């Protein structure tokens, strides 16, 4: 059975049916039935979409030798901050808990080792804590800095 | 087997049991189950009484490393009632009286200074020899790793140096003898060493069965391996753990007669007494240091032991104890 | 931009030291170090043989005062001498009976 | 009989028994030399050993689980004047021993003008101790600041609650009596291990007795409804019933309202309270008759490793001197507090009431480890041996301070001290029915 998924903004793409029981969402959906025409995806971009489809395929196509796993979503997460950020909403979405765990796990390790100067022009935050407050809370974790 | 029939019964229980307790406790790791080793271990308190015509109390040489030694010396003749803790300190009296300082074995890793053993042996040295010993108690690795026992000898010795109570008339300096037995004989070689180039004059060493190994592997070793309650595999792992991490066992420490030691010949070193226990493992080792003393140019006297085991100096019921004692006595009021 | 449920998810596979680090940057990650989740799963990750059931044991210790606290205040101190050693039953129960009693003294009539 | 050579080497074996003990040991050469490291994990941190003393008992359990007097002195460096100060002390006490009473005032203003120069401990008991002897010569918050400053009731209490809780296995009703309740900092640790447990956690009933109250207050109803609100808070039953009493003396096994022992155990507690009692003729025999009544299933006995309880004046002086030095010289470590100072209060009230009192006033009688052991055994208890694992958690305490410096912990006889170094300081014990 193929499967037609619509993005926001316009484009079609073609899935298959074993993959679509990967998302526990849409396989929830497809046990209720009434799933007829294509079932849209309003709040996802097109871009974000072929990455996730590219994933589940081929961790589907591979599942059907662990080193070779570990070496392609290791090759994976070549791509900057934009689309990790996107990807990781798109996981937390439609809900695939593998691909979340690698995102989450990826940016654990860039955060690892960091310090909070290291933190902060990593990800651009804005230090909303006075002068005060902040005294107080590096005097709490201050076993941390020796 | 083979061990029922050179030791009796009791010294023969009480070495395999030892051995047993110490074999449920090795890791093969590295790390060291001290709990239930100090659990294990049968300890004794001092006693300023006098038991036998021998009393005893504890020194704090050091606070910041806690390095404590253990005072063993004769009951007094002229005082009837048990000497007073004033009366501990009491200057000696005899024209020339010795001093032994004693370093207990363990492979740097067992036993203590008030361990129920070595006080039974200081007490009889001190029974027999007439004399005052001071037994140090050194840090133990793998906790405490190389060089921390020779710095505790190291300051032991300068405490007992400059002592103004244990004096002789004759010439008003200390007659000092360091002794030791197991890893006792390498901590007394090496703070003799050291000692040597340093002002203070050493009279003598007693080397009791001392622990000096190496990479090549002697005639010895294999023919005895685990058949008198010694096997290679402990030798190791004691080694091991005392020396840094990364290194071999041809470390100074483990052998003195190495290429990157230090020649004994131009330098002063006192006389010394090896005993050499024939069906141990480490036979050959002792041997070894034994003619690399006789050819470096300095006196040394060996007393080979034909058909004696290690720990023969811990029960009286045997004839090789009366030797050793004897000759030691001999040894030290030359 | 991030949500409170994705920073959660974020420092789920993080550890002690670098939960403790990040739990200063800002105030949303402050709130999310505090979650009792984190501090349990860190301090159940060197017991093995424990004896009795996970909910038991974090019923208790929440009703103690919640696992930082027991981290921050015995743990730690325990495994500063030797960090790669393995937390037995004994250690467990002394640091429980040091919780127990700490919660004890400073509770009021 | 036993060997001799054995018994002096720190060993019990009989000597008909050595070719069996032998044989033991071979058997288990062979059984371990079988199994891989894996039987040498388990013996190392599964099991638990009871009185390596007795090679028969203890070789068999290892064979079962792999196959299913004397004083002791102490010298510090830091004595350069103190000799001065024991001499004039010594001879201060002898003088008081021989009815002189100017040579004593003399001698105390003597030691006083000597201390005023002095910097040390020795300075701090040598002023403790002048004034216990002032005080016998006109006569011719406390202990929450000494727990929290000093280890003894720390080991003591988790000591006893392990023997407890070794002794409270397989049972469903459990009673406790005790009789020192003090601020009850004992018991939550004991309820909390009590409460993870694996069965589930019994019945807890606690009989609580303690010193009448100054100040007519009501402590014990407050550590009652604490320890209830924690109980609660732990989910765990618990019945409190809190006792006034001068004295041990005056109790009965029918006052306590005791359940049957066939269907409830008992557990008698005692810490730093049954030497308070020896100076009353007649008074610890009938204690001990009372608890024989009660028929417990153990007694902790918690103690203080001294004699202090000699007829002679001049004997008890000296030892109680060189203990109470030795105590104030193990306290230079810990850093200056409030806490630290009264603490101190504490000793020196503790020294001023064992030196000036005399009588039945006079309740801080010490005694060491064989004494007990003799009075214990007259009325038919024998000793429980405890495990390694009281010696392993008291080491971890030892070892939360001060990096574990100084204080250490042994075994001996199936009974554990804390002692500074070499020298016992403290003896806890657990005794049952013959
Ligand atoms: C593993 C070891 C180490 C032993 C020999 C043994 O095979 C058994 C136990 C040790 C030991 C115990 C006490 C004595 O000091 C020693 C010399 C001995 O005979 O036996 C000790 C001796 C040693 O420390 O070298």
């Amino acid at each position: 059975k193929k499967i037609v998924l619509k993005s926001s903004d316009g484009e079609s793409f073609e899935v298959e049916e074993a993959v679509a029981l990967e998302s526990q969402t849409i396989a929830h959906m497809v046990e209720d039935d009434c799933v007829d025409n294509g079932v849209p995806l309003p709040n996802v971009t097109s871009k974000i979409l072929a990455k996730v489809i590219e994933y589940c395929k081929r961790h589907v196509e591979a599942a059907a030798s662990d080193d070779d796993l570990k070496a392609w979503d290791a090759d994976f997460m070549k791509i900057d901050q934009a689309t990790l950020f996107e990807l990781i909403l798109a996981a937390n979405y439609l809900n695939i808990k593998n691909l979340l765990d690698l995102t989450c796990q990826t940016v654990a390790d860039m955060i690892k080792g960091k310090t909070p100067e290291e933190i902060r022009t990593t990800f651009n935050i804005k230090n909303d804590f006075t002068p005060e407050e902040e005294e107080e809370v590096r005097r709490e974790n201050q076993w941390a800095f020796e | 087997i083979e061990s029922r029939t050179v030791v009796p019964l009791n010294t023969w229980v009480l070495i395999s049991n030892f051995k047993v307790a110490y074999n449920i406790l090795r890791r093969p790791d590295g790390t060291f189950n001290r709990h239930l080793a100090e659990y294990l271990d049968r300890k004794v308190t001092a006693n300023a009484n006098p038991v036998d015509g021998v009393f005893s109390f504890d020194v704090l040489i050091d606070r910041r490393i806690n390095l404590l030694s253990r005072v063993y010396r004769p009951a007094y003749a002229d005082q009837e009632q048990p000497p007073s803790i004033l009366d501990l300190e009491k200057p000696v009296d005899g024209d020339i009286v010795p001093v032994i300082l004693f370093f207990h074995g363990g492979s740097f890793a067992h036993s203590s200074a008030n361990s129920a053993i070595y006080d039974t042996l200081c007490r009889r040295l001190v029974g027999l020899c007439k004399c005052v010993v001071v037994s140090v108690n050194y840090r133990r690795a793998p906790e405490n790793p190389y060089p921390c026992a020779y710095d505790d000898g190291w300051i032991a010795l300068n405490w007992v140096n400059s002592r103004s109570w244990l004096k002789s008339k004759k010439d008003s300096k200390v007659h000092i003898f360091l002794a030791g037995d197991s890893s006792g004989g390498n901590i007394a070689h090496n703070v003799a060493l050291r000692a040597g180039e340093s002002g203070i004059d050493v009279l003598g060493n007693i080397l009791l069965n001392p622990m000096f190994g190496g990479n090549e592997r002697t005639e010895s070793e294999k023919s005895l391996d685990g058949k008198y309650f010694v096997t290679v595999r402990d030798r190791d792992w004691y080694w091991k753990a005392f020396l840094p991490e990364g290194e071999d066992r041809e470390h100074p420490a483990c052998n003195p007669f190495s290429p990157r030691g230090k020649s004994l010949e131009g330098v002063s070193f006192p006389k010394s007494l090896v005993v050499v226990a024939g069906l141990d493992l480490i036979r050959d080792w002792q041997l070894a240091y034994a003619e690399g003393l006789k050819k470096a140019g300095q006196e040394v006297k060996l007393m080979h032991l034909e058909k004696a085991t290690v720990g023969f100096y811990l029960l009286p019921n045997n004839n090789h104890f009366h030797n050793v004692m004897d000759e030691i006595s001999a040894f030290v009021n030359a | 931009n991030l949500d409170e449920n994705l920073v959660y998810e974020v420092l789920k596979h993080v550890d002690a030291k670098t939960l403790a680090m990040s739990s200063c940057v800002s105030k949303i990650w402050h709130k999310t170090a505090q979650d009792e989740r984190l501090w349990e799963l860190i301090c159940t990750r060197h017991w093995t043989n424990i004896g009795c059931g996970q909910n038991q044991l974090r019923s208790v210790v929440l009703a103690l005062g919640g696992f930082r606290r027991l981290h921050s205040l015995y743990l730690w101190p325990l495994s500063k001498p030797n960090p790669r050693a393995r937390f037995g039953k004994d250690e467990l129960k002394l640091t429980l009976s040091l919780l127990s009693i700490r919660y004890y003294k400073k509770m009021s009539f | 009989m036993d060997d001799e050579l054995l018994a002096v080497l720190g060993y019990k074996v009989r000597s008909s028994e050595m070719a069996e003990v032998a044989l033991k040991l071979e058997q288990l050469e062979t059984m371990m030399s079988n199994v891989q490291e894996d039987g040498l994990s388990h013996l190392a941190t599964d099991t638990v050993h009871y009185n390596p003393s007795e090679l028969y008992s203890w070789l068999d359990n290892m064979l079962s689980e792999l196959n299913p007097s004397t004083r002791s002195v102490i010298l510090v460096d830091s004595q350069e004047n103190g000799v001065r100060l024991v001499h004039a002390l010594m001879a201060c006490a002898e003088a008081i021993q021989q009815n002189n009473l100017t040579l004593a005032e003399a001698l105390v203003k003597q030691i006083g003008c000597l201390a005023v120069s002095q910097a040390g401990a020795m300075r701090k008991v040598a002023t403790y101790f002048a004034e216990a002897l002032a005080r016998r010569i006109y006569r011719l918050t406390l202990q929450m600041h000494f727990y929290e400053t000093c280890p003894y009731l720390k080991f003591a209490h988790f000591t006893a609650n392990q023997a407890i809780l070794e002794a409270f296995e397989g049972k469903k009703r459990v009673h406790v009596i005790d009789f020192s309740m003090n601020q009850g900092l004992q018991w939550p640790a004991l309820m909390q291990a009590l409460a993870l447990r694996e069965g589930g956690p019994p019945t807890f009933r606690l009989t609580g007795i303690g010193p009448p109250a100054p100040d007519n207050s009501d402590h014990l109803h407050e550590v009652g409804c604490k320890l209830a609100q924690l109980a609660e808070a732990i989910h765990v039953e618990f019945e409190y019933r809190g006792f006034v009493a001068n004295s041990l003396a005056d109790l009965d096994a029918s006052m306590l309202e005791l359940r049957p022992s066939d269907t409830e155990a008992v557990a008698v507690n005692s810490v730093f309270e049954l030497h308070k009692l020896l100076g009353r003729p007649g008074g610890i025999e009938k204690v001990l008759g009372v608890v024989k009544q009660i028929k417990p299933v153990i007694f902790t006995v918690v103690e203080q490793e001294s004699n202090h309880n000699g007829p002679v004046f001049l004997d008890r002086f000296t030892e109680s001197l060189h203990y109470y030095s030795t105590l104030f010289d193990s306290l230079e470590g810990v850093p200056n507090s409030q806490d630290k100072v009264m603490s101190e209060v504490y000793l020196g009230k503790q020294i001023c009431n064992l030196v000036a009192c005399e009588g039945p006033d006079r309740v801080e009688r010490h005694e060491t480890l064989s004494q007990w052991g003799n009075r214990f055994g007259s009325s038919g208890l024998a000793p429980a041996h405890l495990g390694s694992n009281a010696f392993k958690q008291a080491s971890m305490l030892l070892s939360v301070f001060n990096s574990g410096q100084g204080y250490r912990v042994e075994e001996s006889n199936g009974c554990l001290m804390l002692g500074w170094h070499t020298r016992p300081l403290i003896t806890t014990s657990a005794w049952k029915l013959s």
